């Protein structure tokens, strides 16, 4: 919960700032007066590597177990794999512009 | 009369923090434009003074009218003056932006900048010096020295 | 390294004292003190230093109201009197004390400052007498 | 600031769930979900939580919220409020309060359940000698264990990549 | 006491950020020929100050309540991302803070696409939706590069990272990686050569100098550093602050030098080649320790 | 937006449709002001029609008064007026690449040569007072010669901008991110280059091997030592290429138009033409009454129109007159290089996106001063 | 005579390529780059600090436009209208009536310093050199009436330095 | 020269060295001199629970010193 007081102090004397940056000028003074295709690809890339990050990202936690064969296996496998959808769409001439 | 102490020194501390650096955007259609270039030169710092070059109009303290100004560029340039903030002056540059100058019994150029803006500081030349155009911006800085705005707010 | 630290506390203890030190800091910016070559009446010292690059040779040091403004701060140009005016902008190689003068009456004393922003400013107008003469009636009446 | 900073939290949690499935504008509707996940994120990591719950954190809001917001921002407008919203989230916020009405002022509450409104403390454990965690070896299992699981999991993701292109224009 | 540990963090980050940039104006004044600024006061202290006053009372106009929350989210990452920070005895012991560096990142991507949806259906808007593609095609790099340089660490706690960096620097296990991790923090700090990109701007800056003044803070203590002598942690706090304003100064000095990358060409350049080498430096830094029998004490 | 133009560019996607530059949001009327003066009064209309370039529109103008009127100028004059005219398109060379830098990016090198630039407004300065409108050259010849104290500073500036331009090469120029920011960008066939009408740097970047100096000299040129860069490829990089040599090749026509110096004369000796000087003025009545006449009317001219072109470091600067005989000008027309460049930018981008467009735009010396007429 | 550029190829030899690419791959000229900027970063600066060191300038600059007097003498001014007849801009407007005394003198000498593009015609074009361009810089003026100078104007300017313009005129009267 | 520079470097890192500096005191201070139990693991906890018992001032850094040998 030290946490959470530290996350309130720095929202509220944030807030604070940001009253400080609206709020303050008492002086009143006069009031007066289509989208593309390759936008997308690179979200939804973004997103499934991102995926597979969070596949590969509990790797150094394992790293004290007694299968090492198969550890050393599938990590390879992944990163494989990872590199095989990047390399599937940079031969298919996916992202270019 | 303590009041009129604490508002007099309010005031003048406000009005040194607006002295204080006012970077203004580089309008600058003309060969004006190209010694406003000049006055950002190494031999010449506007960086001194925090005085920045920056074409973000919302953040533009003051704005530097310098060049010749046409018909057709009148409007864009009020359209440009009215989205900035509310503290706002001018320094009109150059012998073309201060009343015309050498193309002046002409179409298709407006005689000045007084008939679109509201102008302040008048630095005349051709081009102006940037010598001339840095002694301008230093009597801008005293004159917003001499301003008595809060304690006019006080009195009011 | 020890001379860039040994030269700059001369600086400091040679120009004045820690009082006009900070001073001539406050002022604008001036460390490089150490000619004192030229002074003038409004008060103000004139330097000229040689083993700094072209520009830096001749600055001028202000007073405290010369004619009445606080001019301790917020200095100006146009408060040079004319023959400093012709050496400080590096249009020649002679201190003016050599030879200033003009021998003609009519030249001030003052070199009244700029002036645009005070109660006494310059205003335009028109040097010129009467147009047309616009006939004069006859104070007289007939009945 | 009570025993029950769970039982807030998770009221707080039903909050945003129904800021959302009252039927905004979609961009309010992602901001309100931006708000879920956060306290979602806080009720598992009240529970301990260290690794799981800050981990997916990342994938469902460094993840998928900045994707749904961009596509809403791109693809339509609704560019400048009516009552049906409103009345939902008036019936959420009421079904709500009945909700902590029958909680707080009465024994337990029973949809088709036996719930025991209480502090939820219970159930946990007596300071065992973990001495690494639970969610430490647990997602440091995959690896050790997982031979079949991850195999498949990567070839689905892989599959997906395909599929995805070729609907947005493969090749 | 522990609110004032707050107060002892938060209020330097305003006297931080605005020294920063006097730090950084004067730094590429005499990169040019400039001295930049001086005039104004006694080095120019006051002119940041009193600048910063000036930008505070522009009185702007102006949706609002998307407005109100964006830049309170950008200065709120911009405070609550100093946490972790093992300046050496940090904030909170974290069991894991670099997956939190991840999370927060995001939550400024967050922030530029709520700016971006603020700002009233615009051209800019257009390139705010494309600054926020090119910043979210960066924490796959970072994450994974991060992910690679805490395997020889064993643990996320980063504590077990101060103790690994006792005997050499992990500059020198990992320096490809490295380089190409910081060419990721420019690119994260969204500054030059990585560019382009309207109030409250002076808490949308702080927010952003902030960040990089971060991302410099974790570069230091990811790659290098000193010891953690206990009974006396100064030494080790004076030794991390130069290391970490030398970079701060050598990325400043960076950003002085080079054109801007075209946007196309910063998404080429990016996947086709950052990401296989991040990938064959990754798989490579796993097979490491099980061919010098090497593994990390993850407790 | 500062580049200060309009720009209609309908586009599909980050790449093109059309893009259309609407100009004249810079018109001023200088035709029109040109035929209500005389000629020795609108001169400063030549000199800032283009006003980066300085004294080499002065030159165009007082050559096309000169191959009007059939009088030679005297060789010192002429001399400086080579000097003069290479200084200048030193000056405009350097403010093009100093301007597509900050265009671009890449801040501080802009900075650099514009100190070296402050430095060459020095010698202006001191030539003839001007900070940067030095009219200073009437027809029939160079108006109140140098001072003394002069050529060896030409020559200490001389070494260090040898120095300077050698350590900008340094800094950009194998640069990496600029050359890859700058590969294939700016296609031009010789056919487009002659049917679309580009002139100078174009040409001299793309292709054919044609230069003025080289072709028509039309004064002392023919005696220095010197060669044009051609150009290889379509592309700006190796236009940026040709421009740094166009610079280095001003330096060596410079340093042998110090060692080339006569010490003839200033002026022409017609003082029907140019005005006497002011001691013989004062003296003599002939000489008072050619100075009264000659600026109250000015210099007659025999009538017709002429054409001529010459070097500005934009392109073919061709100025027409058509002089009724008479003390007036009837017509002047200003063929433009900035214009005839700006008519390209549909074939110049047609297949590239928006910033590469912006890129195109900057790397071709661009003013909208002279693009306007 | 010409000296094209862009030729070099590529070279196939296994020194070269290789030399290029580790330049690619270990980031080396971006590295040169930096040490040029740095060997500009510890050079000294070129800064005049400007209200107190003022710029150098030129005996020939083109300033306030003043006036002159004859030694222990009345106007320069002869009002005979060539600057009025030569000025560009038209910015000199002239009325002219003599004293009793004879002389030929003025009535009004209106320069607009708004339409001045300060050429030097009015000084190379007056035969008595009755006009002169100042040495100053410093007009700056907050409205747009007082930019307007007449004759009077004029006088009390001229008469606030001669020395000044007698001294730039002995200097300059020989090379025009 | 870049000796003005230093002024505002100094200062700044000046800004940077205090909370650290702060921080380190502040464990220092209110901790009765002895470094803040850093505690990731529920082993530790468990160790910790039982020392802040077995003290009695209900403060766990007390550490009671070889004394209820008897
Ligand atoms: S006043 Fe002179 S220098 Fe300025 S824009 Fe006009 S012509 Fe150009
Ligand atoms: S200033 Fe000279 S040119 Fe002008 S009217 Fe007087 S005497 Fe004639
Ligand atoms: S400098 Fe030119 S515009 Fe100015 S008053 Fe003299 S002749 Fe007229």
């Amino acid at each position: 919960m030290n946490l959470m007081i530290t996350l309130l102090t720095n929202f509220t004397l944030a807030t604070l700032l940001v009253t400080i940056a609206f709020w303050l000028p008492q002086l009143n003074v006069y009031s007066e007066k289509p989208f593309s295709m390759k936008f997308f690809l690179v979200a939804i890339t973004f997103l499934l590597f991102d995926l597979e990050i969070a596949l590969l990202l509990p790797l150094p936690w394992a790293s004290q177990t007694t299968n090492l064969n198969t550890m050393l296996t599938m990590a390879l496998l992944l990163i494989f794999l990872l590199a095989v959808s990047l390399a599937y769409e940079w031969t298919q001439k996916g992202l270019e512009w | 009369s303590r009041g009129e102490y604490v508002v007099a020194k309010l005031d003048d501390l406000i009005n040194w923090a607006r002295r204080s650096s006012l970077w203004p955007m580089t309008f600058g259609l003309a060969c004006c434009a190209v010694e406003m270039m000049h006055m950002a030169a190494p031999r010449y710092d506007m960086d001194r003074f925090g005085v920045v070059f920056r074409a973000s109009p919302r953040q533009s303290d003051v704005m530097i009218v310098a060049g010749t100004l046409t018909n057709k560029m009148a409007p864009a340039l009020r359209k440009v003056y009215d989205q900035m903030p509310e503290p706002r002056y001018v320094v009109s540059m150059g012998s073309c932006a201060n009343g015309g100058g050498y193309y002046h019994y002409s179409y298709s150029v407006v005689r000045g900048c007084d008939r679109i803006v509201p102008v302040d500081i008048y630095v005349p030349g051709c081009p102006p010096t940037a010598e001339a155009l840095l002694y301008g911006i230093l009597q801008l800085q005293k004159k917003i020295k001499r301003e008595k705005r809060l304690r006019i707010w006080y009195r009011r | 390294l020890l001379q860039v630290l040994k030269r700059g506390l001369q600086q400091v203890s040679g120009h004045g004292g820690l009082r006009g030190y900070l001073r001539v800091l406050f002022r604008a910016n001036d460390v490089r003190v150490g000619t004192l070559v030229g002074e003038d009446k409004y008060g103000n010292k004139y330097y000229e230093d040689n083993k700094q690059f072209f520009g830096r040779h001749r600055w001028v040091i202000y007073t405290t109201e010369m004619n009445g403004k606080n001019t301790f701060w917020d200095v100006d140009g146009s408060m040079v009197p004319p023959e400093w005016h012709r050496w400080l902008h590096c249009m020649t190689d002679d201190p003016p004390t050599v030879k200033p003068p003009t021998a003609r009456k009519f030249i001030w004393t003052n070199h009244k400052f700029n002036l645009s922003g005070t109660p006494q400013q310059y205003v335009p107008y028109s040097t010129t007498r009467k147009k047309i003469q616009e006939w004069v009636p006859p104070s007289t009446p007939y009945k | 600031m009570m025993t029950y900073i769970v039982f807030i939290l998770s009221i707080i949690f039903v909050m945003g769930f129904v800021g959302f499935s009252s039927k905004p504008s979609p961009i309010y509707g992602g901001l309100g979900l931006i708000v879920s996940g956060g306290v979602g994120c806080g009720i598992v990591l009240n529970f301990g939580g260290s690794f799981l719950g800050l981990m997916v954190f990342l994938i469902y809001l460094g993840g998928m919220m900045v994707v749904f917001g961009y596509t809403t921002a791109m693809a339509t407008e609704q560019y400048p409020s009516n009552k049906v919203v409103l009345g939902t989230f008036i019936t959420g916020l009421l079904m709500e309060f009945l909700m902590v009405y029958y909680v707080l002022k009465d024994k337990e509450v029973e949809i088709v359940f036996k719930f025991n409104g209480m502090g939820d403390w219970v159930i946990y454990d007596t300071g065992d000698s973990g001495f690494f965690s639970e969610e430490a070896m647990g997602i440091a299992a995959l690896y050790s264990y997982g031979t079949w699981l991850v195999i498949v999991t990567g070839w689905s993701l892989l599959i997906g990549v395909v599929v995805i292109m070729e609907i947005t224009r493969g090749n | 006491m522990f609110m004032i540990n707050v107060l002892t963090l938060i209020i330097p980050i305003l006297l931080a950020v605005a020294f920063l940039t006097l730090v950084e104006r004067k730094v590429l004044g005499y990169m040019q020929f400039r001295k930049g600024p001086n005039v104004v006061g006694p080095y120019g202290l006051l002119q940041p100050i009193a600048d910063a006053i000036k930008l505070f009372i522009k009185e702007p106009l102006r949706s609002i309540s998307m407005f109100i929350l964006a830049p309170i989210l950008a200065l709120t990452l911009a405070l609550t991302m100093w946490i972790p920070l093992p300046m050496p005895y940090p904030l909170i012991n974290m069991n894991l803070g670099v997956l939190f560096m991840l999370a927060m990142s995001s939550l400024a991507v967050y922030s530029i696409l709520w700016s971006g949806w603020a700002s009233n259906s615009k051209y800019a808007l257009i390139g705010a939706l494309r600054a926020v593609a090119q910043t979210i095609s960066y924490e796959v790099t970072l994450a994974i590069i991060l992910l690679s340089v805490l395997l020889m660490n064993g643990s996320f706690t980063l504590s077990t990272l101060i103790i690994t960096q006792e005997q050499v620097w992990l500059i020198f296990p990992a320096w490809p990686l490295a380089m190409m991790w910081f060419i990721s923090t420019l690119a994260e700090t969204n500054r030059a050569p990585f560019d382009l990109t309207a109030g409250p701007f002076a808490l949308f800056f702080m927010a952003e100098y902030a960040n990089i003044i971060m991302m410099n803070i974790f570069t230091t203590t990811l790659f290098l550093g000193a010891f953690h002598n206990p009974y006396m942690p100064e030494l080790y706090t004076i030794n991390f602050t130069i290391k970490s304003l030398l970079l701060s100064i050598t990325f400043l000095w960076i950003r002085a030098s080079y054109p801007r990358f075209r946007y196309d060409q910063l998404m080429h350049l990016l996947w086709k080649n950052f990401l296989p080498l991040t990938l064959a430096l990754c798989m490579w830094h796993v097979s490491l320790p099980i061919l010098l029998s090497s593994i990390p004490p993850q407790t | 937006h500062p580049a200060v133009l309009r720009l209609v560019m309908e586009l599909s996607g980050e790449m093109v449709r059309k893009c259309d530059p609407h100009i004249g949001l810079l018109h001023r009327g200088t035709e029109k002001l040109i035929e209500y003066k005389t000629y020795l009064q609108a001169l400063p209309y030549f000199d800032r029609l283009d006003y980066v370039s300085m004294m080499c529109n002065e030159q165009a103008y007082s050559l096309a008064v000169e191959k009007l009127l059939n009088i030679q100028p005297p060789p010192r004059a002429q001399w400086i007026r080579v000097l003069f005219g290479e200084i200048t398109r030193l000056l405009n060379h350097i403010m093009a690449v100093t301007t597509h830098a900050l265009d671009i990016g890449a801040m501080t090198p802009f900075f650099w040569m514009f100190e070296e630039r402050e430095k060459m407004f020095e010698f202006y300065e001191r030539v003839s007072g001007a900070r940067m409108h030095a009219a200073y050259v009437r027809p029939g010849g160079v108006h109140q010669d140098l001072p003394l104290g002069l050529m060896d500073d030409i020559y200490e500036f001389s070494k260090n901008f040898s120095l300077r331009i050698d350590e900008l090469e340094e800094m950009l120029t194998n640069n990496r991110i600029w050359r890859n920011r700058t590969v294939d960008i700016g296609v031009v066939t010789a056919e487009d280059a002659l049917n679309y009408g580009f002139s100078g740097v174009m040409l001299r970047g793309s292709g054919i091997q044609w230069d003025l100096r080289k072709t028509q000299p039309y004064d002392v040129y023919d005696q220095v030592e010197f060669d044009v860069p051609i150009g290889s490829r379509g592309d700006c990089y190796d236009r940026y290429l040709c421009r740094v040599e166009e610079m280095r090749q001003s330096i060596r026509i410079i340093s042998q138009c110090l060692n080339k110096m006569p010490p003839g004369e200033i002026k022409v000796d017609d003082a029907k033409v140019s005005p006497p000087k002011r001691a013989e003025m004062k003296t003599s009545m002939e000489s008072l009454i050619h100075h009264f006449k000659l600026y109250t009317e000015g210099y007659q001219v025999p009538p017709g129109a002429t054409y001529t072109a010459i070097e500005a470091p934009k392109g073919e600067f061709g100025v027409y007159l058509v002089s009724d005989g008479s003390s007036r000008p009837y017509r002047c027309k200003i063929k433009a290089p900035g214009f005839a460049h700006l008519a390209g930018l549909d074939k110049m981008s047609k297949g590239h996106m928006l910033a590469d467009v912006v890129a195109i735009i900057g790397t071709q010396d661009i003013v909208f001063g002279e693009v306007d007429r | 005579t010409y000296k094209y550029v862009n030729l070099r190829e590529p070279s196939m030899d296994m020194k070269s390529v290789t030399d290029r690419a580790a330049q690619t791959l270990l980031w080396t000229e971006l590295i040169r780059g930096l040490g040029m900027t740095l060997s500009y970063l510890f050079r000294e600066p070129a800064t005049i600090n400007y209200p107190f060191e003022k710029g150098p300038l030129s005996p020939r600059f083109r300033g306030e436009h003043a006036l002159r007097r004859y030694p222990s003498g009345e106007e320069r001014c002869i009002a005979c209208k060539l600057c009025e007849a030569v000025c560009p801009a038209q910015a000199i407007t002239i009325e002219a009536e003599p004293r009793a005394d004879g002389s030929r003198r003025t009535t009004r000498y209106d320069i607009d310093m708004t339409k001045c593009i300060y050429c030097g015609f009015c000084q190379e074009a007056c035969p008595v050199d009755a006009i002169v361009e100042g040495p100053n810089f410093e007009f700056s003026t907050e409205t747009h009436e007082e930019l307007l100078y007449n004759k009077e104007k004029l006088l009390n300017n001229g008469d606030k330095w001669e020395a000044e313009i007698a001294a730039n005129i002995q200097a300059d009267y020989l090379y025009r | 020269m870049w000796f003005e520079v230093l002024p505002g470097i100094a200062v700044m890192g000046v800004c940077l060295f205090i909370p650290g500096m702060a921080t380190a005191r502040i464990h220092r201070f209110s901790n009765g001199g002895r470094e803040k139990r850093v505690a990731h693991y529920s082993y530790q906890w468990y160790l910790m629970e039982r020392d802040r018992r077995v003290s009695g001032v209900n403060r766990y850094y007390v550490s009671k010193g070889l004394e209820n040998i008897d």
